[PDB]
RNA sequence: AGCUUUGCGCAGUGGCAGUAUCGUAGCCAAUGAGGUCUAUCCGAGGCGCGAUUAUUGCUAAUUGAAAACUUUUCCCAAUA
RNA sequence: AAGGUAAGUAU
């Protein structure tokens, strides 16, 4: 809710970067 | 400063050169009275520069004063008054996404320029008033 | 600062300023173009200026030349590293540079 | 314009001044140069070339 | 104010993180015949909404490089066969390979594709092009013209509308229903006003230029003003205007 | 726009008088001059105008 | 009205200042000052002043 | 100490090299991108409908 | 620093501001001797001679001259201050101080900037200027 | 030049009216060339007729 | 006697350009200004400073004004 | 703790 940008390092890294792609 | 001086020197000795080819000024009275001018001129060159007094900035200007018009001023605008195709162009769609069109810059952004919506079906020609052309001095060189 | 300040005084100190005060400024005026002249690596060499005080405005040029590298490559290096400066120190210490 | 710069490639040997200045990358300094537009054409050309 | 694409007036900021949409910003309403009715937009029980991350929506180089290898064998062989029929590629035969190769397809059909053919050394000159221009180019290692563009924003920019909760849901956020249009379909920005764009050529001063500068923002916070002017997330004491 | 020379070898003096780690031979602190009457100021107060103005008066001798 | 009659004095005084052939010599003009009796100099004027000087004196005589 | 009240009375007024185009340049009046290059721009995005036969991977009303 | 003119005394001070009637009056309330006021001080004197035409610079030791201390609140190591007629003009630096610019400015163009507004401001009658620069934030990155 | 703008100063002479061609007709007497367009015709052609008729006669005069 | 060449004024018509025109009791210059082509050759103004809406006037709108605002002893609180 | 003072006339 606070709206920052957090880091990614170990968040969301289950998904490919192929994913959401066409 | 040598190619000036070269060229002074080559001028004062081409004037020496014809005293003595006549014999004239033995001692070298004219040879002198072109030295130290030659000198004097090379005093002039390397002079330091004159004072020069700051110009201050304008004070700040309000109120109104009074510009002519006419043909003048009449090319002025039209040069540098908004043209139609600049016109689409400051225009953007409300809602409607547009791809990214300049890779180096997304920024940049045609508008309503080749974009549905703009409400024109042909498409926008040039001002050729807008053109752009060398400057007078420019010509010169050329 | 520091060092123009010093100069200045001293400078204005021997100087027998009661005939002779309108030349302070002037004084200023040449610590500045020597000191651009040094910035500007072209000659600086005033004809009219006599010798002593010619002596003393070159060692202040050296003086704050050598302040003036150090400066720069100490913001430099601040800056590379990571340091948190301005918009404007970074323009003067790229012009240094 | 190609025949000025065939002339400018046969004949021209000397070159007005380019200025410099360099971009702060903020861990070096990249030089960067400033050209004379009409040199500039011909310098574009002879590279294409 | 930050997500929201720049043509719904927002910064249309790409976001490589990872970023919590709060539940309270996907509420909105509507004033109806029957009064008022209040939306949400995640009916699915699912957490806060996430907007799309700049992460997915790029292919990856291997990916990408076996696409671009596979689409021109296929090329090849179409060509082959458009050859021997006296055809030509017709922009539809080639409907399935788009965007795929490094250079991609999209170049063949380029206005431009026979001055290019001249173009040699292109990508050493790119590069070599910071020693010329004052600012640093992100692409100084490819050519859109030549190497085409290896990059599509399309799902990006729609995945982060739709998770913003779509035109109502960012809306809500703006003064847009202070505005009354009955609908947003037939609506245009102007980048610059009449008067500040005449203004951008009339010999003003540092000072009185660099504050005209400032007068897109002022619009900006407008457009934003019922979500920037809050209690909630301006915590203090309140002050009304005098009138 | 600038002091006359007076003015400015003036101010060159009393600036070495206290930066004492530029100038001199002892070094005190930064505005530190080494090595009864207290005059009476307004405040800006409209209340306090009157009796200000007669404190000046009253410390004429 | 008499205002309009040295408005047009005036301006014909000065138009006939636009025709008066005056020596550009400063000798030549020293000595014509000399004798129709006005001073060299007024006021610290340069060369062009005491022309202008002389040229208005010449147009008035 | 050695310098005498002539000497300092010497000392030259310093002057500017630069020339009046550098010291006080005239205003340098900013003028609005030709139409051709909005033109130029929207010409790109303009796709034939079929390619050449040569063309290979590496070149109304 | 000792190149302006300096103020000796409350009444100077006094006929200085009442003296300029077209003129921005900027006094630079501090010491001669602070390393802040050297920075605003040379700062001032770079541009003293490219405002002459829209602004007069004086220079006032507070130590010198604590005649005005109490009301104009002079405790800060270096304080400028603008007058416009015979009247203090406030400025919305940012800073949550209107009267007064309390800091050292590097760059020698913001001080025109804020020199030029204030003037624009005071003859339009107004008391209150907003500055070009917010100075909220000494924007280091 | 001087003599004739202070003549014009002075209200010597009249001030001079605008020099009006063809071409100029629409920008001077514009607003008036649609209530009377004949008679604004006719008042331009006069004043260039006016302007032809000093040079031709300044032309013989010093003929 | 017609025609015609050059320079110079005076006008008339038309076109183009407004990053430029102008000033010089400042300096220098055919006794050589200034030189990247082609240099035992080219031959004219240059430099500095100053003026300006990048030549300067009028004409007519608009704004700012200007003319005015009660341009005249209020409040919190105390007692009769 | 702040970086959140509209300014202007009038008594």
């Amino acid at each position: 809710p606070t709206g920052e940008v957090l880091s990614l390092v170990g968040k969301l890294e289950g998904t490919r970067m192929g994913d959401k792609a066409q | 400063l040598r190619r000036k001086a070269a060229r002074l020197v080559a001028a004062k000795c081409t004037l020496a050169a014809r005293v003595d080819s006549f014999h004239e000024s033995t001692e070298g009275k004219v040879g002198y009275e072109l030295k130290d001018e030659i000198e004097r001129k090379f005093d002039k060159w390397q002079e330091p520069p004159p004072v020069k007094q700051v110009k201050p900035l304008p004070a700040p200007l309000d109120g109104q004063r009074k510009k002519r018009g006419g043909r003048r001023y009449r090319k002025m605008k039209e040069r540098l008054g908004l043209t139609e195709i600049r016109k689409q162009a400051n225009r953007m769609s409300f809602g409607e996404i547009e791809e990214d069109a300049y890779q180096e810059d997304l920024g940049f952004s045609l508008g309503h320029l080749g974009k549905s919506g703009s409400g024109r079906v042909r498409q926008t020609q040039v001002n050729e008033a807008t053109k752009a052309r060398i400057s007078k001095t420019l010509q010169r060189t050329l | 600062l520091e060092l123009r300040a010093a100069v200045m005084h001293d400078i204005l100190d021997m100087m027998p300023e009661g005939i002779k005060q309108n030349k302070a400024r002037t004084i200023l005026q040449h610590l500045s173009e020597a000191w651009r002249c040094w910035k500007a690596n072209i000659p600086w060499k005033v004809p009219g200026l006599p010798t002593p005080i010619e002596n003393m405005i070159l060692r202040y040029v050296k003086a704050k030349a050598d302040w003036w590298t150090n400066t720069a490559h100490y913001n430099r290096e601040r800056i590379r590293r990571g340091a948190t400066v301005d918009k404007t120190v970074c323009k003067k210490n790229l012009g240094r540079l | 314009a190609l025949s000025r710069i065939k002339r400018h490639l046969l004949t021209q040997r000397a070159f007005k001044e380019v200025g410099i200045e360099f971009m702060d990358l903020y861990s070096h300094l990249v030089p960067v140069y400033d050209v004379e537009p009409l040199e500039k054409i011909t310098d574009a050309y002879l590279d294409q070339y | 104010v930050f997500y929201t694409p720049k043509e719904l007036g927002g910064l249309g900021m790409l976001s490589m993180g990872h970023v919590l949409i709060p539940q309270s910003d996907l509420r909105w309403s509507k004033q109806t015949d029957v009064g008022i009715t209040h939306f949400r937009s995640g009916m699915s029980h699912e957490e806060d909404q996430l907007i799309p991350n700049l992460y997915r929506y790029i292919q990856p180089w291997e990916s990408e490089f076996i696409d671009s290898q596979r689409v021109w064998a296929e090329y090849a062989l179409k060509r082959q066969e458009a050859i021997a029929q006296n055809r030509r590629l017709t922009l539809e035969d080639l409907e399935d390979s788009w965007d795929r190769g490094i250079p991609r397809i999209n170049t063949l059909f380029q206005k431009d594709r026979h001055t290019l053919a001249y173009d040699k050394g292109w990508r050493v000159r790119t590069d070599f092009k910071q020693y010329q221009v004052l600012k640093q180019n992100p692409f100084w290692w490819t050519h859109q013209r030549h190497d085409g563009k290896l990059w599509n924003l399309n799902n990006y920019r729609t995945d982060m509308i739709q998770a913003l909760g779509g035109v109502e849901g960012i809306l809500e956020h703006t003064l847009f229903k202070g505005t009354y249009f009955p609908t947003w379909e037939g609506l245009f920005w102007e980048k610059a006003s009449g008067f500040e764009e005449s203004m951008k050529w009339k010999k003003l001063t540092n000072a009185q230029r660099s504050g005209l500068n400032q007068i897109p923002n002022r619009r900006f916070t407008l457009w934003w003003s019922p979500t920037i002017n809050r209690a909630n997330v301006y915590v203090g004491f309140q002050v009304q205007l005098d009138l | 726009v600038y002091a006359p020379g007076l003015d400015i070898e003036s101010s060159l003096k009393q600036l070495a008088e206290r930066r004492t780690d530029i100038f001199g031979v002892e070094e005190t602190a930064i505005g530190k001059k080494i090595g009864p009457e207290e005059k009476v100021t307004w405040d800006g107060h409209s209340g306090s105008m009157a009796r200000t103005q007669q404190a000046a008066q009253a410390n004429i001798t | 009205s008499e205002r309009q009659a040295e408005v047009l004095a005036e301006f014909e005084r000065r138009k006939r200042a636009r025709q008066i052939n005056v020596s550009t010599d400063d000798s030549e003009v020293k000595a014509c000052l000399r004798a129709l009796g006005e001073p060299i100099t007024l006021f610290g004027e340069g060369p062009a002043e005491r022309r202008e000087r002389l040229r208005n004196i010449l147009s008035v005589v | 100490a050695e310098v005498t009240e002539e000497e300092w009375l010497s000392i030259p007024e310093v002057g500017d090299a630069r020339n009046k185009r550098q010291r006080n340049p005239r205003y340098e009046k900013l003028t609005p991108v030709p139409d051709s290059f909005f033109a130029k721009h929207l010409q790109t995005g303009e796709n034939h409908t079929s390619v050449d036969p040569r063309q290979t991977q590496f070149g109304r009303n | 620093s000792y190149m302006l003119p300096h103020l000796h005394n409350g009444w100077q001070v006094d006929q200085a501001i009442l003296s300029e009637e077209d003129r921005v009056v900027v006094i630079r309330f501090g010491h001669d001797w602070d390393p802040t006021c050297m920075k605003m001080d040379e700062v001032l004197y770079s541009i003293a001679e490219k405002v002459k035409n829209f602004a007069v610079i004086y220079l006032v030791d507070i130590t010198e001259v604590p005649d005005f201390n109490k009301m104009y609140e002079l405790y800060d190591p270096c304080t400028v201050m603008f007058f416009f007629r015979n009247k203090h003009i406030m400025i919305d630096l940012g800073t949550g101080n209107n009267n007064k610019i309390n800091w050292a400015m590097e760059d020698k163009q913001e001080m025109v900037d804020i020199i030029e507004t204030v003037y624009r401001g005071a003859r339009k009658g107004r008391g209150l200027v907003v500055s070009p620069k917010d100075y909220s934030t000494k924007y280091r990155y | 030049q001087k003599e004739l703008q202070e003549k014009v100063r002075l209200g010597l002479m009249p001030p001079p009216e605008p020099k009006v061609r063809i071409s100029n007709l629409m920008r001077v007497l514009g607003t008036e060339a649609v209530q009377d367009p004949t008679k604004v015709e006719a008042h331009v052609r006069a004043q260039m007729a006016k302007r032809q008729k000093a040079h031709e006669e300044a032309n013989a005069a010093r003929k």
